[PDB]
């Protein structure tokens, strides 16, 4: 549990306490069609059905 | 050439794994010791790092394998 706060700070500089604190990594990932699989794509349960459908 | 030891097996030391907290309480699981004796381990002039071939078990696991799933199946 943590604060987040800006007054018109960029979104790094706003960032950057916090993660140091929490000990956390900010990670971004460029979705290309064809190769990837879909970025919210997750299996679920005891039979490994696709969490929603389509 | 690699000079290879066969080591043998002689005692059935399977368990039922479902009476067992987790991780498994090795010193009240069922044990065999074999011993091998080589005459001559290292005959040459530099040192020599040991490889062992090692067989796992011969029953099924207890759960089947959903790839991009963990499989939780290990303690049983």
């Amino acid at each position: 549990l943590t604060i987040v706060f800006s007054r018109f700070k960029s979104f790094h500089d706003t960032a950057k306490n916090v993660l140091a604190d929490s000990q956390l990594t900010i990670v971004c990932r460029r979705y290309f069609h064809g190769e990837d699989p879909h970025p919210f794509a997750e299996l679920s349960g005891e039979l490994g059905l696709p969490l929603i459908e389509g | 050439d690699d000079v290879v030891y066969p080591i043998e097996v002689q005692e059935d030391t399977t368990f039922d794994p479902n009476p067992l907290p987790w991780p498994w309480p090795q010193p009240e699981l069922p044990v065999e010791d074999i011993e091998i004796t080589v005459p001559n381990a290292n005959p040459t002039d530099n040192i020599i790092w040991p490889k062992w071939t090692l067989p796992g078990s011969s029953e099924k696991p207890a759960e089947p394998y959903i790839p991009g799933l963990p499989w939780l199946g290990a303690p049983k």
